[PDB]
């Protein structure tokens, strides 16, 4: 003696294919997804992917790599080309330096 | 590995195995006989029979069957469907 | 000639020597009717709207869907503090915690103790 | 636990007992000889006293049979290589695809096999012509307020397909 | 910056002024468009970061993260459909706008400087993932995952406010360097203990750490797939790069007062991994999995080495696409079949058989496969923690191994052994969950030839 | 020696045209199987010579 | 008259998929591993000398690699 909805039988399980055999993604007009296709690919990987794996692949030295690498090779031959002991401890000068006392 | 079994084949092979067996004959041997009417001979050694076909072909059948098998027809039947003899 | 197979909670009792079985009064026998019954009916209703041939979707179990909503929605509710739910929680949720918080202590304060001597074998420990 | 009825009876019970024995002495007994003189011996064991009128000895006898047995069983009972526990248990089960597939296909695959896919399609009208009166009315006709077993009857009214025959038909064909 | 910012905007009135059969192009297109755009931010060196403005900074922690949002997008964007394509166009207009001004509360937030404008920024990326969930949160629980979820992650992180707004009128402005250049150390007295106990408990509760995790099931296993990837991804790691920015201050007391918190991750790493051991609803077994990752993070937080905080953003960097892909997937699993369940839909090596490569080469990522970015983020996390401590190995290992073998259950599971065979209706795989599985898994198999790129400032 | 490293990393490198062939081709080749035989038959004639250089 | 039916999933749908990702990558995988081969083939990498005396360069004039 009561029903308490008056709605639709729920759901309508549409079957994206059985009215296109060829359908790409979503639904089912047919033209627009195949252009989804395309500009998800040709813009996606055919502008992005490849163009990104150049463009990362090389750029310059991020974070200062290369040039660290150069430069101390200049600096380790000029220490041993003058004598002097490679990578001196106590890396600010201990001339301008002032101890609080006791 | 895959000799076609077929209809006769296997009626042939079943029938051989038991022909060999002891205590039946080889003149009331029907295809259409019974363990249980004319050949006479008892629940256990029927189920020898049904071990005999177990250990020749290969493999297990399970005794919701070996109950009620009790005729060579429906041996040979129930391979066709352990085995699905077509080719 | 056989010490009658002491069961476990791993090791099932298998179907021989139950020997429950070998006592079967009336009540096992209408136990095992009304069991088959059950299970004739459930395979009925499974199998008739398991072979429609316009049937699409799946056939959407009521057991597996009461289970699951038994299993995590229907905990929270219901529920009461008992002495034993809450002796188990302060003890499988606190306790190694706390343990392992004082047997961190103990190797912390072990390793800054022993370099603040300074004998340590951070000769080359650069890699911190 | 069983479709046919609610238990086996004392005589399957006993039988399904010799089954396994029997078996359990193959996978004991190599050399085939001594395997086939223990049989014997075995089968003389169950002659001694198969004639009991008691009933009551005899599943008393059938309970320290199954303690002498399981104290005398074998590690790895000899299990054939196509039983589930054994080495196989669906073994090809890779290709073993349910035929509720094969219609979602292109129609170029389609054009591939077409006698086979024309065939099929009169199986799907033999199907769904003889669903709905045939297979419902002698569902809801025959069996009891409740159904109370697991076996069905077969379509000998006149023509057509037993019921509940789809699942059944069109299974794996177990070696693919 | 502004050269991201306001395009960003002015994709907005483009999804307004297109029609039906024409939103769809326009978004999807000129998001990847951003995507390139932003591609083009990568010069960071040396120094310091890199100044876009008087007001706005990249961090290298911030770099890979930015460009990450600017990727997940248009990929977010397409997975989003056959699940609302039925709806109605305004509500459908309405969608697409609330998830891009999420992302430019995101860009927002990512390249702050001051953090009080990060904090405004911060909850900003809080509101559209709200109402994102709640309008389609398509069970009928998605009224309780909201409300845990904003009280949760605003009752954690209103004193945030209240402690930052203290420390700009103790020190001057909030410029990240001029947090830098003029800290000074703070000693143990016990406001300086609450102060930093706000502020890093804010950021807790959005990593989560492991007493407040139960933010997260519910506002996982209810949400669509976008408000999920958007959720797990994007707003765990902001939680994370919100800690490790503010990290620099108050480093003199975070030693002493720092022991509860790592035994509390630690032994609630362990048990998150056990208890995405036997759950149902496949779902959420990813959600725990983010708990047992982001728990490692907080590990790695916490102990301050630059070995750690390299770590420490690898793992942020790879957790976040491997969730969001394993989400993805789970998603394709239930349109589907209509269950959510591990245990019902069974089978699926036969039918789908290139679906199956996808979850292999996912479960194999979040195995930590050793070229994969995982490995090196929870390899340099262990190496950390072990000069930490000559003890925490027992459960980082048993982390790998329990990892291991849910994850493992994750891949034999659903999709292994035997199809339930009373589904039939299952749909061979369309090109568009192809296409999403490859713009996941493109990009962390190139980063996992060259990943010097997405280690952080201390590199 | 130029040809020792040459011939150990062509050892190497020709356990890799396969996979990218068959990731690669999509027209199935009859003769996979005896393809990938031969590449190990030609991975092992390259391995015997330095091998045997070393020992030398 | 041996030969059986084996029941596939699909071949269309997959092949077809796999067939576009190789097509579409491979349009622009091709022209740019070309143009990178002729640029280190013809252009010139760099040469590794030091500063003129009095001459300051770019902020390129810094890189070995062309396109960098
Ligand atoms: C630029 C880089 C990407 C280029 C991709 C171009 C397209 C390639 C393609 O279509 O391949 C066909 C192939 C599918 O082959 P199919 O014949 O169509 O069907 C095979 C079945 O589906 C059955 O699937 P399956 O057996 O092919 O699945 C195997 C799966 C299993 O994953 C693994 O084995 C990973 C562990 C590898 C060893 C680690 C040491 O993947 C692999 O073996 C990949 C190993 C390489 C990863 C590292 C490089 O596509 C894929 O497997 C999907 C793409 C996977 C990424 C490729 C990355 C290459 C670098
Ligand atoms: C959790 C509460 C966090 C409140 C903000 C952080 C803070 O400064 O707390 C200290 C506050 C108050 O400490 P306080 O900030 O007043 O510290 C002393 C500051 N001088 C010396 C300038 C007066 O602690 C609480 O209110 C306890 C809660
Ligand atoms: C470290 C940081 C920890 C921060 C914790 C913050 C509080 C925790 C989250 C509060 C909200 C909890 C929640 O959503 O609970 C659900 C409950 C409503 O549930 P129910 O009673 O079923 O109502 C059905 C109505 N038809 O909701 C309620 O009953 C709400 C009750 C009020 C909560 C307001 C927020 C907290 C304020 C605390 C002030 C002291």
């Amino acid at each position: 003696p009561t029903l308490r909805w008056q709605e639709d039988p729920e759901p309508e399980d549409e079957n994206l294919y059985e009215k296109n055999p060829d359908s790409h993604g979503y639904d089912k007009d047919p033209a627009v997804d195949v252009w989804n296709m395309r500009v998800v690919f040709f813009f996606g990987f055919s502008i992005v992917l490849v163009l990104g794996s150049t463009f990362v692949a090389y750029l310059p030295d991020y974070r200062m790599q290369e040039w660290a690498r150069r430069e101390a090779e200049r600096l380790v031959k000029y220490r041993e080309a003058h004598g002097l002991p490679l990578m001196e401890s106590n890396c600010f000068d201990p001339s301008k330096i002032q101890l609080p006392e006791d | 590995d895959a000799p076609p079994l077929t209809l006769e084949g296997i009626k042939d092979r079943v029938l051989y195995v038991l022909k060999l067996y002891d205590k039946i004959d080889p003149e009331k041997l029907s295809v259409n006989s019974h363990f249980m009417k004319d050949l006479g001979l008892d629940s256990l050694d029927q189920v020898e029979i049904i071990m005999a076909m177990e250990d020749e072909f290969g493999f297990e059948i399970p005794d919701i069957d070996a109950e009620k098998l009790m005729c060579p027809q429906e041996i040979v039947d129930y391979i066709a469907d352990k085995k699905d003899v077509y080719e | 000639s056989f010490p009658k197979y002491e069961p476990s909670r791993l090791a099932s009792l298998p179907t021989t020597l139950d020997p429950a079985e070998y006592d079967i009064s009336s009540e096992t026998r209408k136990a095992q009717a009304e069991r088959l019954a059950i299970r004739s009916r459930l395979k009925r209703e499974y199998q008739l709207q398991y072979n429609d041939p316009s049937r699409r979707g799946v056939v959407e179990d009521p057991a597996l869907i009461r289970w699951t909503c038994a299993r995590s929605a229907n905990v929270y509710p219901n529920f009461r503090p008992n002495t034993k739910t809450s002796l188990l929680g302060a003890l499988f949720g606190i306790g190694p915690l706390i343990f392992w918080y004082y047997v961190f202590k103990t190797d912390r304060d072990r390793k800054e103790k022993l370099i603040q001597e300074g004998k340590l074998d951070r000769t080359f420990n650069i890699s911190y | 636990f069983l479709p046919s009825a609610a238990y086996l009876t004392h005589q399957q019970k006993v039988l399904q007992l010799y089954k396994r024995a029997l078996r359990h002495l193959e996978s004991r007994c190599v050399h085939r000889d001594k395997y086939r003189y223990f049989a014997c011996l075995l089968r003389a064991r169950f002659d001694e006293h198969k004639n009991e009128k008691d009933m009551v000895k005899a599943t008393q006898l059938l309970r320290e049979a199954e303690k002498e047995f399981w104290h005398g069983q074998h590690p790895q009972p000899y299990i054939f290589p196509e039983s589930p526990g054994g080495t196989s248990y669906e073994r090809y089960e890779c290709y073993k695809v349910p035929e509720w597939c094969l219609d979602d296909w292109h129609p170029s695959e389609k054009a591939m096999y077409p006698d086979y896919f024309a065939k099929r399609e009169q199986w799907k009208k033999l199907r769904r012509e003889s669903w709905e009166r045939e297979v419902k009315q002698l569902q809801e006709e025959t069996p009891v307020g409740g159904p109370r077993t697991e076996a069905l009857p077969p379509a000998r009214k006149q023509g057509d397909l037993p019921p509940l025959w789809w699942h059944i038909v069109t299974r794996p064909r177990e070696r693919p | 910056m502004l050269k991201y910012i306001i395009p960003t905007m002015m994709l907005m009135p483009l999804t307004w002024l297109s029609k039906n059969s024409m939103i769809w192009i326009n978004t999807t297109l000129h998001s990847l468009l951003i995507s390139l755009t932003s591609l083009l931010l990568l010069n960071q060196f040396g120094d310091n970061s890199l100044n876009f403005s008087l007001t706005f900074f990249s961090d290298s922690l911030s770099t890979p993260l930015l460009i990450l949002t600017m990727w997940l997008l248009p990929l977010m964007l397409m997975a989003s459909q056959h699940h609302l394509s039925k709806e109605n166009l305004a509500r459908k207009k309405l969608f697409i706008s609330m998830l891009i001004l999420l992302q430019l509360f995101l860009i927002m937030t990512f390249t702050a400087t001051e953090l009080i404008f990060f904090y405004i920024m911060f909850e900003a990326t809080l509101v559209p993932t709200l109402i994102i969930i709640t309008r389609w949160g398509n069970q009928t629980e998605r009224l309780n995952a909201g409300l845990y979820f904003l009280f949760y992650t605003l009752a954690g992180s209103l004193p945030l406010l209240v402690a930052l707004i203290y420390i700009q009128n103790t020190m001057g402005s909030l410029n990240f360097l001029i947090l830098q250049y003029w800290v000074q150390p703070m000693p143990n007295s016990w406001s300086n203990t609450f102060m930093w106990l706000a502020c890093m408990m804010a950021f807790m509760v959005k990593m989560p750490l492991y007493g407040l995790h139960l933010w997260l099931p519910k506002a996982h296993v209810e949400a669509p797939i976008a408000g999920s990837m958007v959720l797990a991804a994007i707003l765990l790691k902001l939680g994370g790069y919100g800690m490790m920015r503010i990290t620099l201050l108050l480093n003199p007391i975070t030693d002493f007062m720092a022991y509860p918190f790592i035994m509390l991750s630690l032994w609630g790493m362990i048990m998150t991994s056990s208890i995405c051991l036997r759950q149902t609803d496949l779902k959420s077994l990813i959600a725990y999995s983010s708990v047992s990752h982001m728990a490692l993070v907080i590990v790695a937080i916490l102990i301050q080495t630059p070995w750690s905080y390299m770590g420490a953003t690898a793992l942020m960097i790879a957790h976040g696409l491997t969730s969001s892909m394993l989400f993805c997937l789970a998603n394709s699993n239930y349109e589907r079949v209509h269950s959510r369940t591990m245990i019902l839909a069974r089978g699926l090596q036969t039918l789908l058989p290139l679906m199956a490569a996808w979850w292999l080469l996912a479960s194999l990522t979040n195995l930590a496969l050793p070229p994969s970015i995982n490995l090196i983020g929870e390899l340099f996390v262990v190496m950390s923690t072990f000069s930490w401590s000559n003890i925490t190995i027992i459960l980082m290992g048993l982390n790998m191994v329990i990892t291991a073998l849910y994850s493992l259950y994750m891949l034999i599971t659903t999709q292994r052994g035997k199809h339930t065979h009373h589904i039939n209706n299952i749909l061979p795989s369309f090109t568009r969950e192809n296409a999403l599985m490859s713009l996941h898994m493109l990009p962390l198999l190139l980063l996992s030839l060259n990943p010097k790129i997405i280690l952080g400032p201390l590199y | 020696m130029n040809l020792f490293s040459s011939l150990t990393l062509v050892t190497l490198i020709l356990l890799t045209m396969p996979i990218a062939a068959i990731n690669f081709n999509t027209h199935k080749f009859t003769n996979y199987p005896l393809y990938v035989k031969t590449t190990i038959s030609c991975a092992f004639i390259t391995s015997m010579i330095p091998t045997m250089m070393f020992i030398h | 008259g041996k030969r059986l039916f084996i029941i596939k999933p699909s071949g269309f749908y997959d092949k077809r998929f796999l067939k576009l990702l190789r097509f579409y990558i491979l349009l622009t995988g091709i022209p740019v591993v070309i143009g990178i081969t002729l640029i280190n083939v013809f252009i010139g990498e760099a040469e590794l000398a030091e500063i003129p005396e009095g001459y300051v360069p770019e902020h390129w004039e810094y890189f070995k690699h062309p396109i960098s």
